[PDB]
RNA sequence: GGGAUAAGUGCUGAAAGCAUCUAAGCAUGAAGCCCCCCUCAAGAUGAGAUUUCCCAUUCCGCAAGGAAGUAAGAUCCCUGA
RNA sequence: UUGGCACCUCGAUGUCGGCUCAUCGCAUCCUGGGGCUGUAGUCGGUCCCAAGGGUUGGGCUGUUCGCCCAUUAAAGCGGUACGCGAGCUGGGUUCAGAACGUCGUGAGACAGUUCGGUCCCUAUCCGUCGCGGGCGCAGGAAAUUUGAGAGGAGCUGUCCUU
């Protein structure tokens, strides 16, 4: 997904900030956020 | 009556070698010595170049992101024609129009802007033929 | 890539093989000579004009009679280039003609188009009249330019010139036979430029 | 006739924003800028008085 | 809580030289690689031990600091251990074997799909199902392993394709 | 077809011992971009290139220069497409 | 878009909509490529990049819009003086004629309706699209060129195999 408020929502996402975006990174792919 | 010269004026050959340096703080040390901000006979109207034949073209560097992010733009009069290019494109296949580019937008427009700019030449690294004029080496300034 | 160039006469139909019927062009190319050989150790690129068709010598000059010693032969009024062929296998004097191609060799054709003369905006675009009846007065005519607030004319807004003229290059055709004893070469389809014009037979870029 | 002393005072290796505070150090010159130019028709008269702001640039 | 403080061990026989500047060539049995690495970091070759003297601390410089030690303990005991993959075929009209030193897979694409290896890169062929690559760089040859599992990457569903040993796919119950 | 790219997808790896597509390093990836295909085009005053030609006159102006006749070629004029 | 304000124009800036001719912006309808799927394949929803190209023939009404007929890969929006009347058509609004309802005591009135109702211009300049004449290109000439740069093309549907 793509929104600008991008939170981990359970604890098993970790929030990378790679290439200026902050993305959140998680197991469970609809986790999957970056705003951009 | 102060002086200002006119057609007693004499013109010495330069070189420039852009190898470890910028842009963009050399073209204002050319363009000065193009224009002639050095020598002190310096009527503003009357051509008062000594010129300068850059050497090592191919070998500019320039700071920040600027090969991918600084764009050039040369748009035709066809409508929404324009050609834009990065200058890692311009590095690699012609940086000939890198650096004039850069001097013409640094002159007085008119018809200086040309006089000042048909004296430049540009030469991709090292060879140029110029070896009939013999230029003195212009270290730069910094 | 190989390429002879020369003359074409007009249209036949030649059946074949089959039932068919094939619309067949024909073509006086042969032969060509090689009079100077572009190299890229002098010039840059690597090319060979060719010349066809030699004339009689009231029609050549003294600055042209000496372009044909190298290959020493007759003036010769059609020169042009091929950029660029498998290096060499030719000499300069050496007599190109129709041998090299075949029934099957795919061929891109160039020539300079039929031209029609100073013609309005339906023919030299395919713009499209407008109503000939209801009272309206607009018909064969281009219209509308452009917008207001840019105030001029958009380069490249469709008007009447002069059409034809320009150059050609019409591919991917099949040479049919080959008349190495009446030197002409016979070409599927339409093949531009008029009656009698220059027309340089390539090999296609191909596939 | 201000980058006409720019392009003598940068010969001598000064600057007119510091050549031009010499000369009101050394000297309580009163020279006129088309006259501290000329110094530069017949140099190195010039360079003379840019001589003498350096000593006072020290 | 380091990493470029850790020390790099060579008994034997994987010989590193200083070559300036900086390109550090392991030496060794297997072959020899050549990293070229930025001029902050200041290696201090020592009897038998490697290491990184940093130029200073900084977040530029300690995010270098770890990375050219641990080039080089991947490089060093490389040309000792070498390195190799997993590769797992999970399905039906899938198979595996090299032709010439392609790598022949018949997945389920209506064309069969062959891979190149690079020079100093040995794809083996152990059966029908494994495959295993074998070579010395890890960015070369995970990289490489990375060009096969993206022949067919695995459906949820189904596990297919390419498939690293071990590794857990996510399930979905389709229905 | 070739070459670099978008969003992706990554292989390595740190800072933050693990992890981590990135921060150094290497990829892949679009009818997008740049060429390849076709057209114009050195008035591109930065006027480029190679081939082959005609020659290096006659007079004035001591000179700088200016005329008159002429080669290579072309033009007017004519039959036309 | 309906608006507010009255700041260019009431010694005139032609107003709706069609026909031509387009360009451009993408906030995308397709087509190319991907994350997620409450994605088993099939067909989708949704979010990403992407303007290169395509973006229909009617019936009705002046209609833009709208509905419906049948196709389609789809039938995108939107700006450009709600593009475009010194390029066209006037079908409506809003000239006089003429009626009908309503209102007024009456002349007449009405964004309530209806039938009829002179759309002028030899292109000066800049533009645009073709054609020429000079001159220059360190002597005049004839051929063939190179390409810095400029454009054009850029769409895809089926079917059969696998």
């Amino acid at each position: 997904k793509v929104r600008p408020s991008v939170k981990p929502i359970c604890e098993k996402c970790k929030v990378i900030r790679r290439k200026g975006k902050v993305m959140v990174i998680c197991e469970n792919p609809k986790h999957k956020q970056k705003q951009g | 009556t102060p002086m200002a010269n006119a057609s007693t004026i004499e013109r010495k050959w330069l070189v420039v070698d852009a190898a470890g340096k910028t842009l963009g703080r050399l073209s204002s040390e050319v363009a000065a010595i193009l224009r002639g901000k050095h020598k002190p006979t310096y009527t503003p109207h009357v051509d008062t170049g000594d010129h300068v034949i850059i050497i090592n073209a191919e070998k500019i560097e320039l700071t920040g992101k600027k090969l991918t992010d600084k764009i050039y733009y040369r748009h035709t009069q066809h409508p929404g024609g324009l050609k834009s290019r990065t200058a890692l494109e311009m590095r690699t296949n012609y940086p000939e129009k890198m650096l004039e580019l850069a001097i013409k937008g640094m002159l007085p427009k008119g018809s200086l802007g040309r006089q000042m700019f048909k004296k430049l030449n540009v030469y991709r690294g090292s060879e140029h033929p110029h070896e009939a004029q013999k230029p003195e080496v212009y270290e730069l300034r910094g | 890539t190989k390429g002879i160039l020369g003359r074409k006469i007009g249209m036949t139909q030649v059946f074949a093989e089959n039932g068919d019927l094939i619309p067949v062009t024909v073509i006086e190319a042969a032969p060509n000579v090689v009079l100077q050989k572009k190299t890229a150790e002098n010039d840059g690129y690597e090319a060979i004009q060719l010349g066809f068709d030699d004339k009689r010598e009231k029609l050549s000059n003294k600055p042209e009679k000496g372009h044909v010693a190298k290959a020493e032969t007759a003036p010769k009024r059609f020169v042009k280039e091929l950029r660029g062929v498998e290096m060499d296998a030719y000499e300069v004097g050496q007599e190109v003609k129709v041998e090299i191609f075949s029934a099957g060799e795919i061929v891109d054709v160039t020539g300079v188009s039929k031209g029609k003369g100073f013609q309005g905006a339906i023919k030299r675009h395919g713009q499209s009249r407008g109503p000939m009846s209801h009272g309206s007065r607009y018909h064969r005519r281009p219209g509308s330019m452009g917008p207001v607030d840019p105030n001029r004319v958009f380069k490249g807004k469709l008007l009447p010139g002069r059409m034809g003229g320009e150059q050609i290059t019409v591919q991917n055709l099949e040479i049919v036979k080959v008349d190495a004893e009446r030197n002409l070469l016979l070409i599927k389809g339409n093949v531009p430029g008029a009656k009698k014009s220059l027309i340089t037979v390539k090999s296609a870029v191909k596939s | 006739w201000i980058t006409r002393i720019n392009a003598a005072a940068r010969m001598n290796g000064l600057s007119y924003s510091r050549l031009m505070h010499g000369l009101k150090l050394s000297g309580i010159e009163v020279n006129r800028k088309m006259l501290a130019d000329l110094a530069v028709n017949d140099l190195t008269a010039f360079n003379q008085l840019a001589d003498a702001a350096k000593a006072q640039l020290n | 809580s380091r990493v470029g403080k850790k020390l790099l061990e060579i008994p034997s026989d994987v010989t590193v030289t200083l070559n300036d500047n900086n390109t550090v060539a392991v030496k060794g049995p297997k072959g020899e690689l050549t990293r070229t690495f930025h001029p902050d970091m200041e290696i201090k070759v020592e009897d038998n031990v490697l290491t990184v003297a940093r130029p200073s601390d900084q977040k530029e410089h300690r995010a270098l600091h770890g990375t050219t030690r641990s080039l080089l303990g991947n490089m060093v005991e490389g040309v000792s251990k070498g390195f190799e993959r997993g590769l797992e075929l999970v399905g039906v009209g899938y198979r595996a074997s090299k032709s010439g030193n392609k790598l022949v897979l018949n997945v389920g694409y209506s064309h069969p799909v062959e891979i190149v290896p690079e020079e100093g890169i040995e794809i083996e062929v152990p059966s029908q199902t494994k495959v295993v690559v074998k070579g010395t760089d890890k960015e070369r040859v995970g990289a490489i392993a990375a060009n096969i599992r993206a022949v067919r990457s695995p459906e949820p569903y189904k596990g297919k394709g390419i498939r690293y040993e071990g590794e857990v796919v996510r399930r979905k119950e389709g229905k």
